[PDB]
């Protein structure tokens, strides 16, 4: 629903991590 | 169709100034400069703005910035005559004639 | 004379900001919902 | 939207729980 969580840093380890709790 | 946007400049002549004159800022009093130029007019047109400067020194300033297009009426701002200080004395007493706290002697 | 000052110019902007960041405090629920989800497995 | 989601995610733990 648009994301999971804030993007402080950004970089891809932020990606998978949202992606895991979708 | 749009309003009019006002910008004040004061005390001008400490951000700009010759560009190459300075030297020892590191290059931070010359790109400022550029960026101005390059915003008033450009390769973009804007039409309701309008820029007002004011200084002290007016030889310093840059030269590219007083052509025509960016900044074009130049005023001077002058010691006034006999007609003007009686104007200024008449204007700045005129509160205190109202209330008859001014004598009649003068 | 040979006696003349200079001025810094600061290029320092990198890795976010120490602890006070929301990093920290965002890593802690995770765990909470992982010992929620660990209960209801078994 | 953080709050909703979150929310919404302990609201379907705690009905499955009970």
């Amino acid at each position: 629903s648009g994301g999971f969580i804030r993007r402080v840093t950004n970089d891809a380890r932020e990606n998978e991590m949202d992606e895991n709790l979708e | 169709n749009s309003g009019l946007h006002i910008i004040i400049f004061d005390e001008i002549d400490a951000i700009c100034k010759q560009r190459g004159s300075m030297a020892g800022s590191t290059g931070v009093h010359d790109t400022v400069v550029n960026q101005l130029l390059s915003k008033i007019d450009g390769v973009e047109q804007l039409n309701n703005i309008l820029v007002i400067g004011m200084t002290n020194r007016p030889d310093l300033i840059d030269e590219a910035l007083l052509r025509p297009g960016r900044l074009e009426v130049k005023m001077e701002i002058g010691l006034p005559d006999e007609k003007g200080r009686l104007q200024i004395l008449h204007i700045h007493t005129a509160r205190m004639r109202g209330h008859q706290l001014l004598s009649a002697d003068v | 004379n040979p006696a003349i000052f200079a001025s810094g110019i600061i290029m320092d902007s990198s890795i976010s900001k120490q602890a006070l960041s929301e990093i920290e405090t965002r890593h802690s629920e995770i765990i909470k919902l992982e010992n929620s989800i660990r209960e209801l497995h078994d």
